[PDB]
């Protein structure tokens, strides 16, 4: 068997190709069966055989440089990539993530494993910059891939590699989890304005873990406790219910089995 | 991984015109009126509702209770374990409707006035029947961006699409807890359609009627559903220059997809 | 307050549908629920379901989920229940009733309907042959001479029998019918004094609604 | 989802004696229960509409009470009209009936016989021949009937039924009918009806000659 591949290029980048790409990426991350409060959730991470655990996203700028990303279906996060003979993977937190990651790029000359995680903190620390100063859009993505592909050749600056990963995860993973972030990139692609994210997007990226919790143990849609979000101008409003969030969150991580 | 054990969160219930679900004048004797009232900013029990695990909604030990199972009877505050066990049962749907399960009759505010007594009416998914449990009282002030990344702009009595400006007058909207979408210039005006028919250019009229044509729901697929007639917001023939925002069956083209940008 | 009235008896082919009616009057028709209760032999009473006219909402007992289908016509102030795929277990007397008020401390059962008998059987109607029975002679005397009528050979189930159009009520014992091998027969005994033996006219009035046939019968003394 | 098991299935009670019926719900019905009297040949009748409150026009001898899941129901000064089947109904979760309880009342009396009716002239011109034998207003209900056609003991082809208990005298009635052919009927002259009871020192017999 082979994993599902979803392709995309940043040369003929149109808002329709970006919207279609994130859609087809969504179609493999979830069965679509497990849906709570009209927000789909990702599979269990328990009892997913190795042939159901990952999907592939292939990139091309131009130039001809191609890069294939790897997404943990259980949370739709980027776990590694490929640049021809080489392949690299983040430090797995535990086993069954260390031997499932073995089955990603079986076809490489050989693969290497980092010593750091994909979390934004260890990724910003290695990038010398925060996300609100790392630019996003069509421009930076064309620049992240060239830095990613050139890592197999070794001719890539390491901060520009961590700077490149943040670009790759936000415009693909966080753009998949939230329709709101999917638009904020669709907005940038529409106007050729390389721009760092708003604080409204940063707060959602951190909260995707917490939001997926309160939405599912909510008893009617009413959270146990509020979650603080931010606006285009960093603001104070707090969300107490799901109905407002339905058009913002499109994927949630599996938390618990639903009421029988 | 487990069973999604659910909490009983204490909460207020904001509805028609942003007025809370309130126990009249604080007295809790069996049969007192559950009314509409301005949302208090304190810990008065006559507005704070525990969403109990048994599909019952309690304020200070007593249950939100319908007097009966017929369209017209009023909702009172009553001793839970004394009144009929299913006259106290309610559900809170994701579309905003709070419903009793015996008869489909739904908690409603038949008037948009303060001091108005709550009742249970036949469910038409109207503004006067939309509710949302929250402790945040003020509505949600955002911009609505649609086809071609342009803005939803209410001018005086017309809704159309015009390229977004950071502060233009006026494309800033308030998503109320009763499902209405109101231009923040005149909070007494709602995104309203005169039907219950297909094409039906959407207009901006007063929310006084609180009709089934002024309540909406932002769905997961990026559409804005009327909650009645099953029609969504459509840009007529995908042409913004026509300045025609219409109702139309769900098809999923960019002329029906929206994103609220705050 | 006033009243509810239903349709007459029904006979259906096993595997078909019949729609009982319940005509309401005297109260504001739209704002009150209509109930339905089955009563088959030995089973006592069992709640079928309820329908609210004017807004078309329903509440079903799960045993009758799929058997019953309530409908209400707002024009003629009526409520209908329909039983689909009738076996012989659906042969029973079906009642319709109302609550007393909007509930919930009211909304117990009051204002019942007279009930409707559904008989599920392959056989077709047969008007009754009514035979009188004087004592004959068989002399005899005295205190009070007894007689009656023999309603033999009809189908289906319901028949009402009277003397004379209802005027002779004290002393009548109309017995339950019995299924003839495949037909229905019954008897009805009325005792009356012996002085009103020829002076009075002992006419038994046997009415069969299922065959739309009625038979009155003088009881004239045999020899 | 609220089952209601009633008790007892049935009962007999002496005239004037108190009786007690009980209903028990799977959960609490919060004192929302009614009691219903199904008089024979008549529709249902409400007696007690809230757990203890009596419906107007019901005698003061009918009582009922309860708390939570357990409920009582007591007729005190029993009378011959109280023959009926009684049910419990709750209206808290929804309408759920009990199994019903059938009330029978007692007396001591013997059966008057018919006097047996020979078949009619209209029937005889139609090949049939039916002879009717009412056993009328007796108690106990447990009685037996027999037919002797010209001395032998006629067994096959006889039909009968029993009335509901009577609301006036608390006595049952039985209507026996022997059906032969116009042929078989005419080949005999003596048809007798043998009534054997508990309160009968000797069987009561009514017959006729053709
Ligand atoms: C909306 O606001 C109200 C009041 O501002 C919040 O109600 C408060 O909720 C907290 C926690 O749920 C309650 O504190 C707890 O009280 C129990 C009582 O024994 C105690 O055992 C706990 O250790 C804790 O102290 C507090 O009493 C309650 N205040 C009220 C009801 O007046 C409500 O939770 C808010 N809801 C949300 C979703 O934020
Ligand atoms: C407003 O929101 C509620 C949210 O549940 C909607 O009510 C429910 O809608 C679902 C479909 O979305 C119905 O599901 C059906 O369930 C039955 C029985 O389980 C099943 O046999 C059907 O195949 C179907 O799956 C459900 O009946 C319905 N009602 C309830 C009480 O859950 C409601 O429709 C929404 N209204 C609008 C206008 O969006
Ligand atoms: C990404 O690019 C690939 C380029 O070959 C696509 O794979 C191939 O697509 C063909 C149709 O375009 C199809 O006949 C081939 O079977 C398929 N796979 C291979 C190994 O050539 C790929 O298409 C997806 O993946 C395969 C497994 C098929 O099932 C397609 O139906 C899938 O859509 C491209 N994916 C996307 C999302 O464009
Ligand atoms: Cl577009
Ligand atoms: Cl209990
Ligand atoms: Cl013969």
């Amino acid at each position: 068997k082979q994993y599902p591949i979803i392709n995309f290029t940043t040369a003929g980048a149109t808002v329709q190709s970006y919207t279609n790409f994130i859609r087809a990426v969504r179609g493999r991350l979830t069965t679509g069966a497990d849906v709570r409060h009209e927000i789909p959730v990702l599979p269990n991470r328990v009892g997913l055989p190795i042939n159901q655990r990952f999907i592939l996203v292939e990139l091309s700028n131009h130039a001809e440089l191609s890069v294939t990303l790897a997404l943990d279906v259980t949370n739709a996060y980027v776990v590694g990539y490929r640049a021809g003979n080489s392949a690299y993977f983040f430090h797995p937190d535990n086993q069954e993530d260390a031997e499932a990651i073995t089955h990603l790029f079986t076809d490489v000359q050989n693969r290497y494993t980092f010593a750091f995680g994909g979390n934004y903190d260890r990724l910003e620390q290695l990038a010398g910059n925060l996300r609100e100063n790392i630019e996003l859009g069509n421009g930076p993505l064309e620049e992240a891939i060239s830095a990613l592909y050139y890592y197999s050749t070794g001719g890539t600056q390491l901060p520009t590699l961590a700077r490149s990963f943040i670009i790759c995860i936000q415009m693909i993973s966080e753009a998949a989890r939230f329709q709101y972030i999917e638009g904020e990139m669709r907005t940038r692609i529409r106007y050729n304005r390389r721009s760092a994210p708003d604080p409204s997007v940063i707060t959602l990226e951190n909260s995707w873990g917490r939001l997926s919790t309160a939405i599912q143990e909510s008893n009617q849609g009413a959270f146990a406790s509020p979650i603080q979000l931010q606006r285009r101008n960093g603001s104070k409003f707090s969300v107490y219910d799901v109905s407002i969030l339905i058009p913002i969150i499109a994927l949630m991580v599996y938390r618990c089995a639903p009421p029988p | 991984a487990d069973v999604c054990m659910d909490p009983e969160p204490i909460v207020r219930i904001v509805g028609r015109n942003g007025l809370c679900v309130d126990v009249r004048d604080g007295r809790f004797h069996n049969g007192n009126a559950i009314q509409l009232w301005p949302c208090k900013s304190n810990t008065d029990a006559n507005q704070l509702w525990t969403l109990k695990r048994d599909n019952t909604i309690r304020s200070n030990g007593k249950c939100l209770t319908t007097y009966g199972y017929s369209p017209g009877v009023y909702v009172m505050i009553y001793d839970c374990n004394t009144a009929a066990t299913d006259a106290t049962r309610w559900q809170i749907w994701d579309n905003g409707t709070i419903i009793n399960p015996r008869s489909s009759l739904v908690l409603a505010a038949t008037s948009g006035n303060s001091g108005t007594t709550l009742t249970v009416q036949t469910n038409i998914y109207a503004v006067s029947q939309g509710w949302l449990p929250t402790n945040n009282t003020q509505p949600f002030v955002t911009t609505i961006v649609g086809l071609y990344g342009l803005c939803l702009q209410a001018n005086s009595g017309q809704v159309w699409i015009e390229d977004c400006s950071s502060e233009k007058a006026e494309q800033q909207w308030a998503l109320y807890a009763d499902g209405s979408i109101r231009p923040q210039q005149n909070r007494d005006n709602c995104l309203t359609s005169d039907s219950n028919i297909r094409e039906t250019v959407v207009k901006i009229l007063s929310c006084g009627p609180a009709s089934s044509g002024q309540r909406w729901m932002f769905k997961n697929d990026g559409t804005i559903l009327n909650l009645y007639s099953g029609l969504v917001l459509d840009v007529r023939a995908s042409d913004p220059s026509l300045k025609q925002i219409i109702l139309y069956p769900l098809h999923g083209d960019p002329n029906q997809i929206w994103l609220p940008l705050f | 307050e006033v009243q509810l009235q239903q349709s007459g008896a029904e006979l259906m082919n096993p595997g078909a549908s019949v729609k009982i009616s319940c005509k309401t009057s005297g109260y504001t028709f739209s704002r009150y629920w209509i109930e339905w209760i089955i009563q088959r032999p030995g089973h006592g009473l069992e709640w079928i379901g309820e329908i609210l006219p004017g807004n078309g909402n329903t509440n079903y007992n799960e045993k009758f989920r799929g058997k019953a289908t309530f409908t209400a016509d707002s024009s003629s102030n009526t409520v209908y229940m329909q039983l689909s795929s009738l076996t012989s277990e659906d042969s029973a007397v079906y009642y319709c009733a109302r609550p007393r008020d909007y509930g919930f401390d009211q909304a117990w059962f009051a204002y019942w309907g007279q009930g409707t008998l559904v008989t599920v059987s392959a056989a077709k109607t047969t008007p009754p042959s009514v035979y009188p029975l004087a004592p004959g002679s068989a002399a005899q005397t005295n205190s009070m001479v007894t007689l009656g009528c023999l309603v033999k050979g009809y189908f289906p189930e319901p028949v009402t029998v009277t003397w004379n159009s209802g005027s002779l009520s004290s002393g009548v014992h109309t017995f339950p019918a019995v299924l003839q091998s495949d037909l229905y027969t019954l008897s009805s005994s009325v005792t009356v004094p012996s002085s009103p033996r020829p002076s009075e006219t002992v006419t038994c009035n046997v009415a069969h609604p299922a065959s739309s046939t009625k038979v009155d019968k003088k009881i004239v003394p045999r020899d | 989802d609220i089952v209601m098991t009633q008790s007892p299935s049935s009962l007999s009670a002496s005239l004037g004696g108190k009786v007690t019926i009980t209903c028990k719900a799977s959960q609490d019905i919060k004192k929302y229960i009614a009691w219903f009297q199904h008089r024979p040949g008549k529709g249902p009748r409400l007696l007690i509409h809230y757990t203890s409150t009596l419906q107007p026009g019901i005698p003061s001898r009918f009582s009922g009470n309860g708390s939570g899941r357990d409920y009582s129901f007591s007729i005190s000064n029993l009378e011959p009209e109280d023959i009926a089947t009684y049910y419990c109904l709750q209206y808290d979760n929804l309408y759920t009936f009990g199994g019903g309880t059938k009330l029978e009342i007692k007396r001591a009396d013997a059966a008057p016989t018919v006097s047996i009716f020979p078949p009619s002239s209209e029937q005889l011109t139609s090949g049939g021949a039916s002879v009717v034998c009412f056993l009328n207003n007796f108690y106990p209900k447990d009685i037996n009937v027999k037919w002797k056609i010209d001395g032998s003991e006629r067994q096959n082809g006889v039909l009968n039924s029993w009335t509901d208990q009577d609301s006036k005298d608390s006595t049952y009635s039985m209507s026996s009918t022997l059906t032969l052919t116009k042929d078989e009927y005419e080949r005999h002259n003596s048809y007798t009806c043998e009534a054997t009871h508990k309160t009968s020192t000797s069987p009561i017999v009514k017959s006729f000659n053709r």
